[PDB]
């Protein structure tokens, strides 16, 4: 199945989910915190 | 009073071999005393088993009284799966941990046969990362082929399964912003997790007191 790693790999890549506590930076062109 | 009868001479660059290890190989063999007649080739095929860190053993004899043994050791680039080593070409071997063991050697991880695979990545990412001010402490491939790099700091980079040169590309671009945010809060970047088209999630940690 992949288990807990293939599940998490997907949630990040396809949904851009993070974990509690992590700051997220997207680069739609330039770096950008949550702000 | 003592003085030698059969002499033993060793040649070539050797870091992990003690001179006694060769001696103990010849002596711990059969019929000790047939010392420069016990086949020069049998003594190769004995130094090689008893020592997995010798790449090559080159044995000749020089009449009257000496035995000349040329050794090439495996020069390791990394510590494979904590308990082995590997050299440039992918060859895996071992050493006593009683030996040097205070070596500044990286550590590669991966499945059983994948030590050459992991080496590939370790070269390709260590290269681009060293093109900036970054050196690789660890690099771990899983079975699923997802890479996780611990860096010169204790900054882990989870690169997932895909666009790996793009993803640690994206980390190098970001690192300044991360360091700024790291001090304006007084925390250390624990990981940066890059399993995102265009994105990165950073986990922060407190910092040693
Ligand atoms: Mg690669
Ligand atoms: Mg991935």
């Amino acid at each position: 199945n992949g288990g807990q790693e293939a599940l998490e790999e997907r949630a990040r890549n396809e949904l851009s989910m993070t974990r509690p506590g992590e700051t997220f930076y997207r680069l739609v062109p330039d770096a950008s915190k949550r702000a | 009073q003592r003085l030698p009868l059969s002499k033993l001479v060793l040649t070539g660059e050797r870091h992990y071999t003690r001179n006694d290890d060769i001696r103990q190989s010849i002596l711990a063999l059969g019929e000790p005393g047939t010392f420069m007649t016990q086949d020069v080739n049998i003594i190769q095929t004995q130094i090689e088993q008893r020592l997995p860190w010798i790449k090559q053993v080159s044995v000749r004899k020089q009449w009257p009284d000496e035995l000349k043994i040329h050794l090439v050791e495996y020069v390791p680039i990394a510590r494979w799966n904590d308990q082995h080593m590997v050299d440039a070409e992918g060859n895996t071997f071992s050493v006593p941990p009683e030996r040097t063991s205070k070596q500044v050697l990286p550590m590669l991880y991966g499945p059983e046969g994948s030590a050459n695979e992991v080496l590939q990545g370790y070269r390709e990412m260590g290269q681009m990362l060293a093109k900036d001010r970054f050196t690789l402490k660890e690099a771990a491939m899983t079975a699923r082929r997802s890479w996780q790099l611990t860096l010169n700091n204790d900054i882990k980079l989870n690169l997932g399964r895909g666009d790996t040169m793009k993803r640690l590309a994206r980390f190098v671009e970001l690192y300044p912003v991360l360091q700024q945010q790291a001090q304006t809060d007084g925390k250390r970047i624990s990981y940066v997790d890059l399993r995102y088209d265009s994105g990165a999630a950073v986990g922060w940690a407190p910092l040693p007191p």
